[PDB]
Protein backbone atom coordinates (compact mmCIF):
# COMPACT_ATOMS: atom_id res chain seq x y z
CA UNK A 1 0.00 0.00 0.00
CA UNK A 2 1.26 3.52 -1.40
CA UNK A 3 -0.03 7.22 -0.60
CA UNK A 4 0.76 9.56 -3.16
CA UNK A 5 2.00 12.62 -2.15
CA UNK A 6 1.11 15.74 -4.67
CA UNK A 7 2.77 19.35 -4.01
CA UNK A 8 1.91 22.60 -6.16
CA UNK A 9 3.23 22.44 -9.62
CA UNK A 10 2.36 18.85 -10.05
CA UNK A 11 5.34 17.36 -8.42
CA UNK A 12 4.45 13.62 -6.32
CA UNK A 13 6.16 10.97 -4.52
CA UNK A 14 5.00 7.88 -2.77
CA UNK A 15 4.99 7.31 1.02
CA UNK A 16 3.94 3.62 2.18
CA UNK A 17 1.20 3.58 3.91
CA UNK A 18 0.05 1.93 7.42
CA UNK A 19 -3.44 1.48 8.71
CA UNK A 20 -2.93 2.68 12.43
CA UNK A 21 -0.07 5.44 10.94
CA UNK A 22 -1.22 8.85 12.55
CA UNK A 23 -0.91 12.04 10.27
CA UNK A 24 2.01 13.66 12.29
CA UNK A 25 3.75 10.43 11.24
CA UNK A 26 2.77 10.81 8.02
CA UNK A 27 4.68 14.42 8.15
CA UNK A 28 7.56 12.74 9.39
CA UNK A 29 7.39 10.62 6.84
CA UNK A 30 7.36 13.29 3.98
CA UNK A 31 9.89 14.91 6.42
CA UNK A 32 12.24 12.46 5.80
CA UNK A 33 11.64 11.43 2.25
CA UNK A 34 11.40 15.48 1.09
CA UNK A 35 13.56 17.67 3.46
CA UNK A 36 10.20 19.87 4.47
CA UNK A 37 10.29 19.93 8.09
CA UNK A 38 6.72 18.77 9.78
CA UNK A 39 5.76 21.47 11.23
CA UNK A 40 6.05 23.43 8.05
CA UNK A 41 3.50 20.86 6.23
CA UNK A 42 -0.50 21.44 5.86
CA UNK A 43 -1.84 18.52 4.21
CA UNK A 44 -4.81 17.66 2.79
CA UNK A 45 -7.46 14.98 1.31
CA UNK A 46 -7.66 15.18 -2.86
CA UNK A 47 -10.74 15.78 -4.31
CA UNK A 48 -12.51 17.72 -1.50
CA UNK A 49 -9.55 19.37 0.09
CA UNK A 50 -10.28 18.81 3.50
CA UNK A 51 -7.59 19.33 5.98
CA UNK A 52 -5.89 15.66 7.57
CA UNK A 53 -6.58 15.61 11.31
CA UNK A 54 -2.84 15.15 12.72
CA UNK A 55 -3.89 12.42 16.31
CA UNK A 56 -6.44 10.32 13.76
CA UNK A 57 -5.61 7.70 11.83
CA UNK A 58 -5.30 7.79 8.15
CA UNK A 59 -7.38 5.08 7.48
CA UNK A 60 -9.43 6.15 9.69
CA UNK A 61 -9.89 9.47 7.91
CA UNK A 62 -10.87 7.69 4.54
CA UNK A 63 -7.01 6.74 3.41
CA UNK A 64 -6.35 3.82 1.60
CA UNK A 65 -3.68 2.56 -1.30
CA UNK A 66 -3.57 4.68 -3.83
CA UNK A 67 -5.37 7.71 -2.03
CA UNK A 68 -3.84 11.14 -2.38
CA UNK A 69 -2.98 13.85 -0.44
CA UNK A 70 -2.05 17.48 -1.31
CA UNK A 71 0.79 19.08 0.77
CA UNK A 72 1.15 23.07 1.15
CA UNK A 73 4.14 24.39 2.50
CA UNK A 74 3.39 27.22 5.50
CA UNK A 75 6.93 29.14 6.10
CA UNK A 76 6.67 31.22 8.99
CA UNK A 77 9.75 33.35 8.56
CA UNK A 78 8.74 35.94 11.23
CA UNK A 79 11.78 36.94 13.03
CA UNK A 80 11.01 37.44 16.73
CA UNK A 81 13.17 38.29 20.08
CA UNK A 82 13.60 35.71 22.56
CA UNK A 83 16.12 35.44 25.74
CA UNK A 84 18.62 32.62 26.34
CA UNK A 85 19.73 32.12 30.11
CA UNK A 86 22.98 30.77 31.10
CA UNK A 87 24.04 29.02 33.88
CA UNK A 88 24.79 32.37 36.13
CA UNK A 89 21.23 33.68 35.55
CA UNK A 90 22.15 36.74 33.12
CA UNK A 91 20.06 36.60 29.37
CA UNK A 92 21.25 37.80 26.34
CA UNK A 93 18.80 38.28 23.39
CA UNK A 94 18.70 37.16 20.60
CA UNK A 95 16.95 37.30 16.78
CA UNK A 96 15.64 34.03 15.67
CA UNK A 97 12.86 32.77 13.53
CA UNK A 98 10.51 29.66 14.10
CA UNK A 99 12.19 28.07 11.07
CA UNK A 100 15.65 28.01 11.99
CA UNK A 101 17.06 24.90 13.79
CA UNK A 102 18.18 24.64 17.68
CA UNK A 103 21.52 23.85 16.24
CA UNK A 104 21.35 27.74 14.54
CA UNK A 105 20.61 28.94 18.00
CA UNK A 106 23.63 27.33 19.52
CA UNK A 107 26.05 28.54 17.21
CA UNK A 108 24.87 32.04 18.56
CA UNK A 109 24.86 31.19 22.02
CA UNK A 110 28.18 29.74 21.72
CA UNK A 111 29.42 32.75 20.61
CA UNK A 112 28.30 35.04 22.98
CA UNK A 113 28.93 32.59 25.66
CA UNK A 114 31.94 31.44 24.75
CA UNK A 115 31.17 27.91 25.44
CA UNK A 116 31.21 25.10 22.82
CA UNK A 117 28.04 24.27 21.41
CA UNK A 118 28.81 20.37 22.83
CA UNK A 119 29.38 21.14 26.10
CA UNK A 120 25.83 22.52 26.82
CA UNK A 121 22.04 21.75 25.75
CA UNK A 122 18.90 23.86 25.35
CA UNK A 123 15.65 23.34 27.12
CA UNK A 124 12.21 25.22 26.81
CA UNK A 125 9.90 24.91 29.24
CA UNK A 126 11.74 21.68 30.85
CA UNK A 127 11.88 19.89 27.55
CA UNK A 128 15.59 19.87 25.75
CA UNK A 129 15.52 20.49 22.12
CA UNK A 130 17.75 18.70 19.35
CA UNK A 131 19.95 20.23 17.17
CA UNK A 132 17.95 19.16 13.75
CA UNK A 133 15.09 20.18 14.73
CA UNK A 134 13.45 23.67 14.09
CA UNK A 135 12.65 26.11 16.80
CA UNK A 136 8.84 26.23 15.82
CA UNK A 137 8.57 22.35 16.88
CA UNK A 138 8.76 23.84 20.83
CA UNK A 139 6.51 26.94 20.33
CA UNK A 140 8.75 30.06 21.10
CA UNK A 141 6.78 33.38 22.16
CA UNK A 142 8.49 36.57 21.92
CA UNK A 143 10.21 36.95 24.77
CA UNK A 144 10.59 34.16 26.24
CA UNK A 145 13.52 32.32 27.60
CA UNK A 146 15.28 29.27 26.85
CA UNK A 147 17.89 27.42 29.21
CA UNK A 148 21.34 26.78 28.90
CA UNK A 149 22.31 23.73 30.71
CA UNK A 150 26.31 22.74 30.86
CA UNK A 151 27.32 19.36 30.45
CA UNK A 152 29.88 17.49 32.29
CA UNK A 153 31.66 16.73 29.60
CA UNK B 1 18.38 29.03 -3.12
CA UNK B 2 16.20 26.54 -3.30
CA UNK B 3 16.63 22.79 -4.86
CA UNK B 4 14.02 22.04 -7.34
CA UNK B 5 12.96 19.19 -9.35
CA UNK B 6 12.42 18.55 -12.63
CA UNK B 7 8.58 19.67 -13.15
CA UNK B 8 9.77 23.20 -11.80
CA UNK B 9 10.16 24.79 -15.28
CA UNK B 10 6.44 23.95 -15.98
CA UNK B 11 5.46 24.95 -12.59
CA UNK B 12 6.90 28.25 -12.89
CA UNK B 13 5.60 29.21 -16.19
CA UNK B 14 2.01 28.36 -15.05
CA UNK B 15 2.58 30.41 -12.40
CA UNK B 16 3.73 33.28 -13.94
CA UNK B 17 0.86 32.67 -16.41
CA UNK B 18 -1.21 33.17 -13.02
CA UNK B 19 0.72 36.20 -12.54
CA UNK B 20 0.29 37.64 -16.07
CA UNK B 21 -3.76 37.45 -15.33
CA UNK B 22 -3.12 39.27 -12.25
CA UNK B 23 -1.03 41.99 -13.37
CA UNK B 24 -3.71 42.37 -16.72
CA UNK B 25 -7.01 42.26 -14.21
CA UNK B 26 -5.45 45.16 -11.90
CA UNK B 27 -4.42 47.04 -15.24
CA UNK B 28 -8.27 47.08 -15.99
CA UNK B 29 -8.83 49.09 -12.73
CA UNK B 30 -6.81 52.20 -13.71
CA UNK B 31 -4.52 51.19 -10.88
CA UNK B 32 -1.44 49.95 -12.86
CA UNK B 33 0.97 52.90 -13.76
CA UNK B 34 2.48 53.08 -16.84
CA UNK B 35 6.06 51.40 -15.77
CA UNK B 36 3.46 48.61 -14.64
CA UNK B 37 1.62 48.07 -17.31
CA UNK B 38 5.19 48.16 -19.39
CA UNK B 39 6.44 45.39 -16.93
CA UNK B 40 2.92 43.45 -18.14
CA UNK B 41 3.40 43.66 -21.36
CA UNK B 42 7.28 42.67 -20.63
CA UNK B 43 6.20 39.48 -18.59
CA UNK B 44 3.79 38.35 -21.36
CA UNK B 45 6.28 38.51 -24.63
CA UNK B 46 8.46 36.15 -22.86
CA UNK B 47 6.23 34.21 -20.97
CA UNK B 48 5.20 33.33 -24.95
CA UNK B 49 8.58 32.80 -26.09
CA UNK B 50 9.43 30.32 -22.92
CA UNK B 51 5.63 28.27 -23.55
CA UNK B 52 6.95 27.89 -27.51
CA UNK B 53 9.86 26.53 -25.86
CA UNK B 54 8.39 24.86 -23.44
CA UNK B 55 5.84 23.26 -25.59
CA UNK B 56 8.19 22.01 -28.16
CA UNK B 57 9.97 20.03 -25.43
CA UNK B 58 7.01 17.90 -24.30
CA UNK B 59 4.55 15.33 -25.77
CA UNK B 60 2.02 16.99 -28.15
CA UNK B 61 -0.62 15.77 -25.91
CA UNK B 62 1.15 17.97 -22.78
CA UNK B 63 1.16 20.97 -24.78
CA UNK B 64 -0.85 23.95 -23.65
CA UNK B 65 -1.87 27.39 -24.78
CA UNK B 66 -1.02 30.68 -22.63
CA UNK B 67 -4.68 30.90 -22.05
CA UNK B 68 -4.86 26.70 -20.65
CA UNK B 69 -2.08 27.81 -18.32
CA UNK B 70 -3.43 31.09 -17.03
CA UNK B 71 -6.13 29.39 -15.40
CA UNK B 72 -3.84 26.96 -14.06
CA UNK B 73 -1.97 29.81 -12.81
CA UNK B 74 -4.89 31.28 -10.89
CA UNK B 75 -5.68 28.02 -9.25
CA UNK B 76 -2.33 27.77 -7.86
CA UNK B 77 -2.21 31.58 -6.71
CA UNK B 78 -5.46 30.99 -5.05
CA UNK B 79 -3.85 28.35 -2.94
CA UNK B 80 -0.90 30.12 -2.03
CA UNK B 81 -3.14 33.44 -0.61
CA UNK B 82 -5.52 31.43 1.26
CA UNK B 83 -3.08 28.90 1.76
CA UNK B 84 -5.66 26.31 1.52
CA UNK B 85 -5.84 23.57 -1.20
CA UNK B 86 -9.64 24.15 -1.58
CA UNK B 87 -9.23 27.22 -3.31
CA UNK B 88 -7.58 25.73 -6.15
CA UNK B 89 -7.24 21.88 -6.14
CA UNK B 90 -6.48 21.37 -10.29
CA UNK B 91 -3.11 23.61 -9.24
CA UNK B 92 -1.26 20.46 -8.20
CA UNK B 93 -1.36 18.78 -11.46
CA UNK B 94 0.87 19.52 -14.32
Amino acid sequence: GNLTVKMLGGEEFLVPLRDSMLASELKQQIALKTGVPAFQQRLATHPAGTVLQDGISLIRQGLCPGSTVLLVVKNSNDPLSILVRNNKGRSIAYEVWLTQTVAELKQQVCQQEHVQADLFWLTFEGKPMEDKHQLGEYGLTPQCTVFMNLRLR
Amino acid sequence: QIEVGPGATNATINFEAGILECYERFSWQRALDYPGQDRLHRLKRKLESRIKTHNKSEPENKRMSLEERKAIGVKMMKVLLFMDPSAGIEGFEP
